[PDB]
């Protein structure tokens, strides 16, 4: 039923920025919460930023500076916008939606590096 | 004792942190096991659903916002 | 997570010790609430038999009292 | 198995009495044994305990004044109780430990202001 798919990402240089995207099918006032997770090889699930609803946004603190989590409602879309890239954020991230349960999206790799 | 308060699979959040609550009140422990127990115990306890929602806020979630990410289950 | 770690009603006390020794070195948590998880959820997740012994024996007992208050199951 | 306590009894503030436990079959099989007590409307609290091999550990109310002992010869278990107090006015019971855990009925201990 309830549909996610990130997008937006790719390989950027260090110091760059970025915006990944999450797609939600139906319309994004009705989750109750959504939120970014991302997982680096061998490191287990990471908390990135949570919006719940009527709350403000909350961020994790090795990302706090960098990047933001907005609602777009208009798009039916979730977005965090990372600025300022360290190597340190590569890593496949994740968008959950919650509703009558959590549903995840598959992920979409970003990657950071001295490269491109 | 305070690892038998599991939510039920129909039972409301609210009351299910209230009766976690209360026989938070009685157990002999510590000031920061209680925390513990607010912070990680209540989310481990909840059903099957609310559980998922509840982990996936990540730390430091309070219990307003815990409350209104399990409304609709 | 540590708070599924039960003592089947087959399992010896001491591999039932020994898997929640090794699930807590995994568990995120401070050092007090593992005390209490030490001294007290051990105590609550044995079998029947062995948990009666153990909630006989009262606070602050070893792990080395309580291994060896059980050995008779 | 089967335990039973004596020796509890009324006594002023200040007396001292000698609880025992009798036990069927031999005591030394036992892997653990000692005193609980419950005072009305209290929870019943943990008095002295013995594991098998181990030193005697008694609760901090009462360790300057009661003292945990067995006897093999009697097969019975002893709390010497002294310098009591009001307070350790309660029901006590012994416990052992087998393939599980064992008590008995309880005796009663009052301490007041009597003959």
């Amino acid at each position: 039923d309830v549909q996610l798919q990130e997008s937006g990402g790719g390989l950027v240089q260090a110091g760059g920025s970025l915006r990944l995207s999450c797609a939600a099918s139906g319309s994004i006032s009705r989750f109750n919460a959504m939120g970014w997770w991302r997982q680096a090889p061998g490191k287990e699930r990471e908390f990135v930023a949570r919006i719940v609803k009527g709350f403000d946004p909350v961020l994790a603190d090795s990302v706090k500076g960098r990047f933001t989590i907005s609602i777009d409602s208009a798009e039916n879309t979730l977005a965090l916008q990372m600025n300022r890239l360290k190597p340190e954020d590569t890593a496949v991230y994740y968008c959950f939606a919650a509703l009558d349960t959590a549903y995840w999206g598959q992920g979409t790799q970003v990657t950071v590096s001295s490269a491109a | 004792s305070i690892l038998d308060i599991r939510q039920g699979p129909k039972e409301p959040f609210r009351d299910y942190v209230d009766r976690f609550y209360k026989t938070l009140r009685a157990e002999q422990a510590s000031q920061e096991v209680k925390n513990w127990m607010t912070e990680t115990l209540l989310v481990q306890n909840a059903n099957p659903d609310c559980k998922t929602i509840l982990k996936a806020l990540g730390p430091g979630a309070t219990l307003e916002e815990m409350m209104t990410a399990c409304q609709g289950v």
